[PDB]
RNA sequence: UUAAUAGGGACGGUCGGGGGCAUCAGUAUUCAAUUGUCAGAGGUGAAAUUCUUGGAUUUAUUGAAGACUAACUACUGCGAAAGCAUUUGCCAAGGACGUUUUCAUUAAUCAAGAACGAAUAGGGAUCGGGUGGUGUUUUUUUAAUGACCCACU
C-alpha cells in the first residue's frame, strides 16, 4: 500500500505465529482469547515522530486511520475495527488495529518507532 | 611561498582594560613553567586562557628572560629540541622500514635545517662549541 | 517489452533537441518509441505492441548510444540499415599519462586531418575520435582493419605502415 | 581606481589582514558567561585548546581551524 | 501457454554460435552453428550461412516440442571486440520466421 | 535459484543469488559524478553466510551551478561507514525469504538513502548483488514450511 | 517555536553534562 | 632598540589516486575436474600451422595459477623529478590556511661534491583553506553536523 511513509517491516509476534497458542487456530472461533495475534507494525527511519508520547501514539493510531481508509476502500472482504491497550499501564493511546479475515482469523496491529525508547528512556 | 603569519597591533601598550599586573603574570608563569610546559605552549596557553594581548607589553622583558632569570632556561632553544625529536622519529620510523625510500629523501632536508642552524647557535654562543648532533 | 536507455553530457542536449522530431521519424520507421527526459538527460528507446520485428531494438540502442558521441544526426542515421555495421573502443584505458595519450592521439590524427581521413579512403567508413573513445561506423571488413589501426596506434605502432599497407592490399586487389 | 593616501573604511575592512596600510589584528576577546557559576573569563576568539571555565570545569568552547565555536551556554561581550 | 527455453545466439568473427538450452541451462538440444552450413572456411560468418543454420535449429527444436525462446546474444567479450556479429541480426530474423516465440531477451557479453 | 529436493513432476527450489543485467548498471554510470560502493560479509539468522555489494551515485541538488558536485574524498569515508553499520543491523533476522521480502520492494535503499542525507544527498543506490558460499546442512524440516 | 525548544532541551544540557 | 610581504620553529581543524607495511573484494584470461552433447573449432584477402569421437568448440558446476583495478577518469589533485587509480587498519612524512605563540639576521644563489632516475593588470572557469550572510535546503525531531546560493581574501 501506498503511505505518506514506505514500510519498513510487519513483524507477526503472535502466540500463533510461533506455535504456542493454547487451542489451535480455528477459523472464526473468537470466543477463545489466543485468537487475535498480535503484530508489530515498523514505519521508515523518519523524522515525522513528535517528541511527546501522546502526540507520538496519536500519531500512530491517524496512521493506522489511513491504513483503515485504504483498506476499507478496496478490499471489502477484510474486516476491521480499533481497541485500547491498557496492558501498557499509563500509556492511554495505543491503539490496536483489528482485522477479521475470510479465513476466520483476527489480527491486530500495533506501531512500533525509533521514538518510543528515548522517550521511555527519557521519562 | 603561502603567506601566514602574525599581525601585531599599531599600539605597544595594551589594554586599557586588563586589571590584574605583571606580577600576576609572573606567578603564573613559573607554575606553567614548572609543570614542564615549552616556552612556545606558554604563550599559546597565556593568550586564550586568560587575556593578554603580547606577554611583552605587561611585562617588558621576554617570556624567554623571565625563564633565564627565574632559573627555568632549558639546555637548548626550544626551536631545535623538536628538530631533535623530529630527526629520531624519522630515523626510527626508517630502522623499521627499509622500503620507504620516500622517507629517506626526508631526512637530508631535516639534517641541513640542523646544521644551519648548529652553525648560527654555536656562534651565537647559547651551545658551546665543539657541539654535535648525530 | 524491451527497453533501453542512455545518458548525455550537456554539450549534445539542445542540439539532441532540435533533432528529435527527425528523431522520432526514423525510429518512427520501425515502430519504436523514444522518450527524451530532460531533468535526468536520457534518451529511451522501446519496443511497442505493434512491432514487426524485435532485433531493429538492438540497433536504436547503437542510435542512442551513437547520440553519446557526439557523431553528427545524418551521419548517424545510418545505422538503421540492414548492411551497417557500429562500434565503440575505449581509448581511454591506454595512457596514465594525458600527454602521451596526447602524443600518440595527436599521432594518429596526423597532421590537419589528412592521415585518419586516409583510413577513411582505405576502409569506406565513418571514424570518429570522440574524446575517451573511437566510435566507429561502417562495413564489417573496415571495422576490423579500424579496429587493428587503432588497437595498433594507442601503442607504439605507426600509422604510415597501415597506410601503406592497405593501400598495397587494395591495388593488389585491383590486379 | 583611487588615491593611496586615505581609503575609505569600506574600502579598507575588505581587504587582507597583512595588505592593510598599517598592519593590525581583526582578532578580538569576549566575557563568557555559563551559568554553571557566574564568573566569566576572557577568551580569544581563536582557541587551539579546550578550554573549560574557571570553576565548572566542563567547557566553554570547542577548537577549529578558524573561529571557535562556543558550546552554546552564552552570553557575552565583545570588550 | 507455451514451453520455454534459452537460445543463447554467441556471434562471434569468423563464426556464429546458437544452440538452445532447458531453463535451467545444463541440458543443451540442437548445437548446430553457422560454420557448418557451407564449406569455403571464409563466410563463416555470412548471414545466409547464418539464416541456414538457425533453420536447422529450429527445425529440431520444433520436432521435440520447444516452441518460445528467449535469446541471450552474446560477444566475444573480455579483451575482444565486444561487438556483435555478422550472422547475429539475420540469424535472429531467420529463426524468428520459423514458426516460434521471441521475448525478454538481453545480453551476456562479458563485459569486465 | 538452486534445486534442493525432487518430488515426481515437482522439485522445489531454493535462493541462490541475485544480479542486475549489465544494461541496468551501464544506463546509470555518467560522466561528472562519483561512483560509490561497499561490500559486507554477513551471516543470517540460520547460518547462511552471504556477501552482498552496494551502489552509490552522487546527485546534483536544485540550483546547482557547478557542472561536477563530487564529493570530498572524506565523505566517501562518511558515507561507505553509514552504509556498513546499516547492512549489519537488517540482516541476522527472520530467515533469508523476509530478506528476500525485502530486497523485492527495495526497502533496504530508503534506510541507506534517510541516515546517509545527512552528509551529502545522494541519487539511484541499489544492492547490486548477493551471493551465498556456506550453506549449512540439507536440512528439509524448515524447508516444508514454506509449501501450500 | 524553535529557540524556547533549544532552550529547554539544552536545559536538559545543564543537566547533561552536570 | 624593533620583530622584515627576510628566514627558522610550535599549535588548531584539515587536504592529498604523496609513501611504507599488512589485509579484503572483483570480473576476465589460462589450466584441471564433473555434466549436457557430438563434427567440426581457429585463422586470414584467402591459403596454411594446430586441436578433435579417450568428445574438440559451445553449454552448467567447481577448484587452481598469475595479473590488474574498464564506465566514473577532468586540460583536475598529489609528489622535487623519475611517477602516482579496489576496501580497510597501522606507521610516520608534507603543503596551504588560520595564529595578538616563539628565535632575532639565523638570508639568498651557485664550481667541487653527494641522494634519487635511464645508468604591465584585468576577465572567466576550476582546487584547497578561512570569513561574512536583509540566505536556502535535510528538520510534521528538540537541536544540530553536512550539501547548496551569494559576496570577501
Amino acid at each position: 500500500m501506498k503511505l505518506p511513509l514506505s514500510v519498513k517491516s510487519i513483524l507477526p509476534v503472535g502466540s500463533a505465529f510461533r506455535y504456542t497458542s493454547l487451542c489451535q487456530p480455528v477459523p472464526f472461533a473468537y470466543s477463545d482469547p489466543d485468537f487475535f495475534q498480535d503484530v508489530i507494525l515498523e514505519f521508515e527511519t523518519s523524522p515525522k515522530w513528535p517528541d511527546e508520547i501522546t502526540s507520538l501514539e496519536k500519531a500512530k493510531t491517524a496512521f493506522l486511520l489511513k491504513i483503515q481508509e485504504e483498506l476499507s476502500a478496496n478490499s471489502s472482504t477484510y474486516r476491521s475495527f480499533f481497541s485500547r491497550d491498557e496492558s501498557i499501564p499509563y500509556n492511554l493511546e495505543i491503539v490496536t488495529l483489528n482485522i477479521l479475515t475470510p479465513e476466520g482469523y483476527g489480527f491486530k496491529f500495533r506501531v512500533l518507532t525509533e521514538r518510543d525508547e528515548i522517550l521511555y528512556l527519557r521519562a | 611561498k603561502g603567506i601566514s603569519s602574525s599581525a601585531i597591533p599599531y599600539s605597544r601598550n595594551a589594554p586599557a582594560w586588563f586589571k590584574l599586573s605583571s606580577e600576576s603574570v609572573i606567578e603564573q608563569i613559573v607554575k606553567y613553567a614548572r609543570k614542564g610546559l615549552t616556552p612556545s605552549q606558554i604563550g599559546v596557553l597565556l593568550r586564550d586562557a586568560h587575556g593578554v594581548t603580547q606577554a611583552r607589553v605587561i611585562t617588558g622583558n621576554k617570556i624567554m628572560r623571565i625563564l633565564k632569570s627565574n632559573g627555568l632556561a632549558p639546555e637548548i632553544p626550544e626551536d631545535l629540541y623538536y628538530l631533535i625529536k623530529k630527526a629520531v622519529s624519522v630515523r626510527k620510523h626508517l630502522e623499521r622500514n627499509r622500503k620507504d625510500k620516500d622517507a629517506k629523501f626526508r631526512l637530508i632536508l631535516i639534517e641541513s635545517r640542523i646544521h644551519r642552524l648548529a652553525r648560527y647557535y654555536r656562534t651565537v654562543a647559547v651551545l658551546p662549541p665543539n657541539w654535535k648532533y648525530e | 517489452e524491451s527497453s533501453f536507455m542512455t545518458l548525455f553530457p550537456k554539450y549534445r542536449e539542445s542540439y539532441l533537441k532540435t533533432i528529435w522530431n527527425d528523431v522520432t521519424r526514423a525510429l518512427d520507421k520501425h515502430n519504436i518509441a523514444c522518450v527524451l527526459d530532460l531533468v535526468e538527460g536520457s534518451m529511451t528507446v522501446k519496443t511497442t505492441r505493434k512491432t514487426y520485428d524485435p532485433a531493429i531494438i538492438l540497433k536504436a540502442r547503437d542510435l542512442i548510444k551513437l547520440l553519446a558521441r557526439s557523431v553528427p544526426f545524418p551521419q548517424a542515421v545510418k545505422i538503421l540499415q540492414d548492411d551497417m555495421a557500429c562500434d565503440v573502443i575505449k581509448i581511454g584505458n591506454f595512457v596514465t599519462n594525458k600527454e602521451r595519450f596526447v602524443k600518440r592521439r595527436q599521432r594518429l590524427v596526423g597532421p590537419n586531418g589528412n592521415t585518419l581521413k586516409a583510413l577513411e579512403l582505405l576502409t569506406k567508413c565513418y571514424i570518429l575520435v570522440q574524446g575517451n573513445t573511437v566510435s566507429a561506423m561502417g562495413p564489417f571488413k573496415g571495422l576490423k582493419e579500424v579496429r587493428r589501426v587503432v588497437e595498433d596506434c594507442m601503442k607504439n605502432i605507426h600509422p604510415i605502415y597501415h597506410i601503406k599497407e592497405l593501400m598495397i592490399k587494395r591495388e593488389l586487389a585491383k590486379r | 581606481v583611487q588615491d593611496l593616501l586615505h581609503p575609505t573604511a569600506a574600502s579598507e575592512a575588505r581587504k587582507h589582514k597583512l595588505k592593510t596600510l598599517v598592519q593590525g589584528p581583526r582578532s578580538y576577546f569576549l566575557d563568557v558567561k555559563c551559568p554553571g557559576c557566574l564568573n566569566i573569563t576572557t577568551v580569544f576568539s581563536h582557541a587551539q585548546t579546550a578550554v573549560t571555565c574557571e570553576s565548572c570545569s566542563t567547557i566553554l568552547c570547542t577548537p577549529t581551524g578558524g573561529k571557535a565555536k562556543l558550546s552554546e551556554g552564552t552570553s557575552f561581550r565583545r570588550k | 501457454s507455451q514451453v520455454f527455453g534459452v537460445a543463447r545466439i554467441y556471434a562471434s568473427f569468423n563464426d556464429t554460435f546458437v544452440h538452445v538450452t532447458d531453463l535451467s541451462g545444463k541440458e543443451t538440444i540442437a548445437r548446430v552453428t553457422g560454420g557448418m552450413k557451407v564449406k569455403a572456411d571464409r563466410d563463416e560468418s555470412s548471414p545466409y550461412a547464418a539464416m541456414l543454420a538457425a533453420q536447422d535449429v529450429a527445425a529440431k527444436c520444433k520436432e521435440v516440442g520447444i516452441t518460445a525462446v528467449h535469446v541471450k546474444i552474446r560477444a566475444t567479450g573480455g579483451t575482444r571486440t565486444k561487438t556483435p556479429g555478422p550472422g547475429g541480426q539475420a540469424a535472429l530474423r531467420a529463426l524468428a520466421r520459423s514458426g516460434l516465440r521471441i521475448g525478454r531477451i538481453e545480453d551476456v557479453t562479458p563485459v569486465p | 535459484l538452486r534445486v534442493d529436493e525432487v518430488q515426481g513432476k515437482n522439485l522445489l527450489t531454493n535462493f541462490h543469488g541475485m544480479d542486475f543485467t549489465t544494461d541496468k548498471l551501464r544506463s546509470m554510470v555518467r560522466k561528472w559524478q562519483t561512483l560509490i560502493e561497499a561490500n559486507v560479509t554477513v551471516k543470517t539468522s540460520d547460518d547462511y553466510v552471504l556477501r552482498i555489494f552496494a551502489i552509490a551515485f552522487t546527485r546534483k541538488q536544485a540550483n546547482q551551478v557547478k557542472r561536477h558536485s563530487y564529493a570530498q574524498s572524506s565523505h566517501i569515508r562518511a558515507i561507505r561507514k553509514v552504509i556498513s553499520e546499516i547492512l549489519t543491523k537488517e540482516v541476522q533476522g527472520s530467515t533469508l525469504a523476509q530478506l528476500t521480502s525485502k530486497l523485492i520492494p527495495e526497502v533496504i535503499n530508503k534506510e541507506i538513502e534517510n541516515a546517509t542525507k545527512d552528509i551529502f544527498p545522494l541519487q539511484n543506490i541499489h544492492v547490486r548483488k548477493v551471493k551465498l558460499l556456506k550453506q549449512p546442512k540439507f536440512d528439509v524440516g524448515a524447508l516444508m514450511a514454506l509449501h501450500g | 517555536q524553535e529557540d524556547v525548544q533549544s532552550s529547554i532541551v539544552d536545559e536538559d544540557g545543564f543537566t547533561l553534562v552536570v
